[PDB]
RNA sequence: AUUUUAAAAUUAUUUGAAUUUUUCUUCUUAUAAUUUAAGUUGUUUCUAUACAGUACUUUCUUAACCCACUCGUCUUGAAAC
RNA sequence: UUACCGAUACCAAGCCAUAAAAAGAAGAAAAAAUUUUUUUUUAGAAUCUUUUUAUGAGUAGAAAAUCGUGGGGU
RNA sequence: UUUUUGUUUGCUAAUGUAAAAGAGAAAUUAUAUAUGUACCGGUACAUAAAUAAUCCUAUCAC
């Protein structure tokens, strides 16, 4: 149910919602990065 | 990243046809993820260039492109027609194809 | 296919080669219609040449319009030239292939002050 | 002569007019021949009569056996036309002497040109089955040897296009 | 003017005969009859503020907001210069994917809407077509490589109506850039090109 | 069939039906690698195929066998053949739409590396109703003489180890992965964040 | 060089009616305009500030997709073994 | 049960021919320039011109319109 | 191997691509169930179950 909801909303989202995504994901990527570089 | 995609890839497949009969004026059009007529529908406006490479350069150029209109669909499968300012040359049958956003 | 250019529509721009001129030497391309049983292009199957028709027929208003949009007219002479004085618009003159050299030049020189297009001014120049 | 020359001060030409040879063992003797120094063909000829190195028949290639020297120019069938061979060695000392005359150095001079036609026919009579006259006629040919001496648009749109590109790119 | 047939009501606006056409047995006339041709008429998503993505320019892909209705059809738009890069640019509806996203619809850069509506109104049609004097300077360049182009750069500079769109838009940009400076992601937005990408179905797209 | 090329694992497929998802996909322009054709799997009863393939066997030129039909015994040719049979390979482009396949045994050098993809409408567990006798093709080469079958086996088991190693360590880094994002999700920004959950992420 | 007119329709007016009370309500008295009449015109590029270029035209050349069986002939019937 | 593909058949539009039908023994239009020049035409060939509509398979055969070759008078 | 410019007498500078626009994606296996994990094929516990309807990877120039 979760997952068909999510697909729904990535369907309906706005062009700048989809960049607003891509943009956290991008920050989250570095963070990520970050932490790995730590980890190691 | 160096260029921006916008439009959607195609393969551009064999004419409009009988079994064994040909037609020329109509090539058939395979549009990556679309899969239904309905899906199909949504292209039709678009415009469709067939971009190719020769050896000798041109207007000072290696590529050169043939511009299409999108007709309409072709049967249940997403499959879409396309016209052409000038018929493909059938030398393309298995080459991508490229749909613009506009119109 | 068809070949537009202007207004001027070309139906037909491959010439109607003979049936098999292309197989027997003997055989010239000028087309001949073909008779007797078992032609095959008499009959028109899917394939093969196609016969010369009254529909591949240019348009009444355009039919001799060269691509300039104008008549061709042969011209042997001045006196020829002069028939077109009041039309430099519509016909354009070609000197005839057999006028020698001096000739052909006074023609060309007729024509430029006539404001008359000539198609064939090149000749022994 | 057939060649399109230009500069005919650095080549050499010699003709034979009807040869009594066969046309086609002459022929293939004169394409074994083609692009090379005149001296060298000399020698090859040269050979050739002493049965040495072949020529390969490749064109008219129908019946002719199977050597051993064909293995040079990667083929399987050749020949050595003494006759034939004799004559064109001939020609070739005739250019050679034709281009002493003038003022052409031997060893620079290759053969450009080697064109063998075929003359008309000498007819002679041949007798055959039940009271039957044929042609047993010879092929005779021309030989033709020429010897040489050997050592935007600019459009203001399609240039701006050009500059973007360019930017582009870097 | 207007006409409402059928209850469409089409709106015309004056246009001029220009081609000329042969009469059928004697001198030639003008080829046009009709002296009104029916206005474009917008899809129901061109707005005033929309931030939209220029598909075929030099500026591909990039992200501009829509400015001023150019009463001529096509539209300008503005990708203001100091931000996105793109330049007072006169632009097609086709050519441009609009997004139902809208910059005045922001609690931040609302209430500073009047002030560009009034550029817009500012901003003219004759301002953009080059006039025949420019082109033709242009193209006597043409008669090394980097050099004309740089020629051409300063005469293209040197034009007045261009001049005055440079300064329109610095203009522009001016009222505009702080605050969308501020909504940090949304000027990251503005900034960045839209890409197609192995998943984005196009068909099914709502943006 | 928009991908550079596609990797095919034959195994659970249904022959024909495969071939045929093949052909078109051929045609249209994608090369197929059709991997592990050992495991295909045919509709008929094992005796029955058996038979079939003895009889296509039979049918060779009277004159002069080294022409005509040539029957490749090993499952990827036979896999191949049959594609060929669903093309018109007698022109260009069907000839150059068979050259694009090409077939494999088992799993050689690159495509243990590359996705395999596997054929829905094709499968034998879609397609055949399970009271029904199906035959594995490689049973039915060996049946007409391939040999090589029992050692294609071993070298699949083997494989089999490799990748469950590879599969471990895959595993290993998604567990690390996650649980970097677990930490990092605290260290992003709120909205941001926020907007993350609501898109699935 | 008068059926690219006349009317229809529409727009802004003007007189009288109607029951379908209605910013497309209809007829009608009169006037201008327009196009939904009365078969496509406009805007901006480009070719191009070119004389021929790699662009454009066209002849030839192979490709390629689809098709295509030796013509004449006598014959119910010929690609005909 | 839908959907689709699919003819030289059908429909819509053009053009060609054929057949028939309407009909026919005087006149300035526009553009570009800068009120006057320049640019185009300014039609009337009866088997001809303008327009309209329908129609177009074809061996044996018939007819018509053309086309070409050797010579003749003009 | 790296760099630069180019491939705009029969020759002696030299071009071609049936396919680049992110051509992204390595468990295995069953289909009336599989996969791990931990012990001894068996047991117990997890885990997938519209599985690519996903995940990864993009634009942060200077
Ligand atoms: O088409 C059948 C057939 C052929 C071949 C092939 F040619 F590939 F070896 N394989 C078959 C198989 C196969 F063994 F699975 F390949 C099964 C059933 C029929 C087959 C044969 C062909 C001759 C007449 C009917 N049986
Ligand atoms: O029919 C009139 C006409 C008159 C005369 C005339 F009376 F002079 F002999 N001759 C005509 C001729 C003519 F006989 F050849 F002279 C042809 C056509 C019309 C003619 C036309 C009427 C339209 C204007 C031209 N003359
Ligand atoms: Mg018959
Ligand atoms: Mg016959
Ligand atoms: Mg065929
Ligand atoms: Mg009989
Ligand atoms: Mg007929």
């Amino acid at each position: 149910g979760k997952k068909m909801i999510i697909k729904k909303k990535r369907d309906e989202a706005t062009d700048f919602e989809r960049f607003q995504v891509y943009f956290a994901k991008r920050e989250l990527k570095k963070k990520m990065t970050t932490i790995k570089n730590k980890k190691n | 990243l160096q260029a921006v995609r916008l439009y959607e890839k195609g393969v551009i497949l064999g004419y409009k046809r009988s079994q064994r009969n040909q037609d020329p004026n109509f090539t058939l059009i395979s549009i990556k993820n679309v899969n239904t007529k309905k899906h199909a529908q949504f292209y039709v406006g678009k415009r469709v260039a067939y971009v190719y490479r020769t050896t000798k350069h041109h207007d000072g150029v290696k590529i050169k492109c043939i511009w299409g209109k999108v007709c309409r669909t072709h049967g249940n499968s997403g499959v879409i027609r396309a016209k052409f300012k000038t018929h493909i040359p059938p030398k393309a049958f298995g080459d991508r194809v490229r749909i613009l956003m506009y119109p | 296919a068809v070949k537009k250019v202007g207004k001027i529509i070309k139906k037909r721009t491959k010439k109607f080669t003979r049936f098999q001129s292309n197989r027997f030497m003997r055989v010239k391309p000028a087309w001949r219609k073909p008779r007797g049983i078992d032609c095959r292009v008499r009959r028109r199957y899917k394939g093969t040449n196609l016969m010369p028709s009254i529909g591949y027929g240019s348009n009444k208003k355009t039919k001799f319009l060269l691509p300039n949009n104008k008549y061709k007219y042969v011209v042997k002479n001045v006196k020829e030239m002069e028939p077109l004085i009041m039309n430099h618009t519509k016909y354009c003159v070609q000197i005839a292939h057999n006028v020698s050299s001096k000739k052909r030049k006074q023609i060309i020189e007729r024509a430029k002050q006539m404001n008359v297009s000539v198609i064939n001014a090149k000749a022994r120049l | 002569y057939a060649k399109k020359i230009r500069n005919l001060g650095k080549c050499a030409k010699g003709a034979g007019v009807d040869l009594r040879v066969h046309f086609k063992n002459t022929y293939e003797a004169a394409r074994a021949i083609r692009r090379m120094k005149l001296l060298e063909a000399k020698k090859y000829l040269n050979d050739v009569i002493e049965k040495k190195r072949c020529v390969p028949f490749r064109k008219y290639n129908g019946g002719v056996g199977r050597t051993n020297q064909a293995k040079e120019f990667n083929h399987t069938q050749g020949r050595w036309p003494a006759k034939s061979c004799k004559f064109l060695l001939n020609i070739l000392d005739n250019v050679q002497a034709n281009a002493e005359s003038r003022n052409l150095d031997v060893s620079k001079l290759r053969l450009i040109h080697v064109m063998v036609n075929k003359a008309r026919p000498g007819r002679r009579r041949t007798y055959k089955a039940h009271g039957r006259i044929n042609p047993f006629m010879s092929s005779p040919c021309h030989i033709q040897i020429i010897a040489r001496e050997i050592n935007i648009s600019n459009q203001n749109r399609l240039k701006n296009k050009s500059v973007k590109k360019q930017q582009t790119v870097q | 003017k207007h006409y409402n047939v059928k209850g469409k009501k089409k709106v015309l606006v004056p246009v001029n005969a220009k081609k000329t056409i042969n009469k059928k047995y004697f001198g030639r006339k003008v080829a046009s009859k009709k002296k009104y041709v029916v206005q474009r008429k917008l899809r129901k998503s061109i707005e005033v503020g929309k931030v939209a993505i220029i598909l075929t320019g030099k500026h591909m892909g990039k992200r501009c907001i829509i400015t001023k209705i150019l009463n001529s059809g096509l539209l300008a738009v503005v990708g203001p210069y100091e931000i996105n890069g793109v330049p007072l640019k006169r632009v097609d509806s086709r050519y441009l994917v609009v997004t139902s996203t809208n910059i005045f619809n922001f609690e931040n850069i609302a209430k500073l809407k009047d002030d560009f509506l009034n550029y817009a109104q500012d901003i003219d049609d004759d301002s953009f077509i080059k006039t025949l004097e420019i082109k033709k300077k242009q193209k006597k360049l043409l008669k090394f490589m980097n050099n004309v182009i740089d020629k051409i750069k300063e005469i293209r500079k040197e034009d007045p109506k261009v001049q005055k769109l440079e300064g329109i838009q610095k203009d522009i940009g001016s009222l505009l850039k702080p605050e969308i400076l501020k909504n940090k992601v949304f000027a990251h937005y503005l900034k960045s090109k839209f890409t197609l990408r192995n998943d984005m179905v196009l068909h099914k797209m709502k943006f | 069939m928009y991908k550079k090329e596609y990797v095919i694992d034959c195994k659970g497929h249904l022959l024909g039906r495969l071939a045929s998802l093949i052909a078109k996909e051929l045609l249209n322009g994608q090369r197929i690698v059709a991997v592990r054709c050992e495991d295909i799997n045919i509709s008929g009863s094992l005796y029955r195929n058996k038979l079939k393939y003895q009889e296509f066997l039979r049918l060779r030129t009277n004159t002069n066998p080294k022409k005509g039909p040539l029957h490749l015994r090993e499952p990827s040719k036979i896999l191949w053949r049959c594609v060929r049979g669903m093309l018109p390979h007698k022109t260009y482009k069907g000839q150059l739409a068979l050259k694009k396949l090409k077939v494999c045994v088992g799993m050689p050098y690159p495509y243990d590396k590359k996705k395999k993809y596997v054929l829905p409408s094709a499968l034998r567990a879609f397609r055949l109703k399970k009271h029904r006798r199906y035959c594995r093709l490689g049973t039915l080469s060996s049946r007409v003489g391939w040999n090589y079958d029992t050692l294609v086996k071993k070298n699949e088991v083997l494989r089999k180890q490799v990748s469950k190693a590879y599969y471990k360590k895959k595993v290993n880094n998604l567990n690390e992965k996650k649980e970097i994002k677990t930490e990092a999700l605290n260290l992003i920004n709120p909205e941001q964040r926020q907007v993350l959950e609501n898109f699935g992420y």
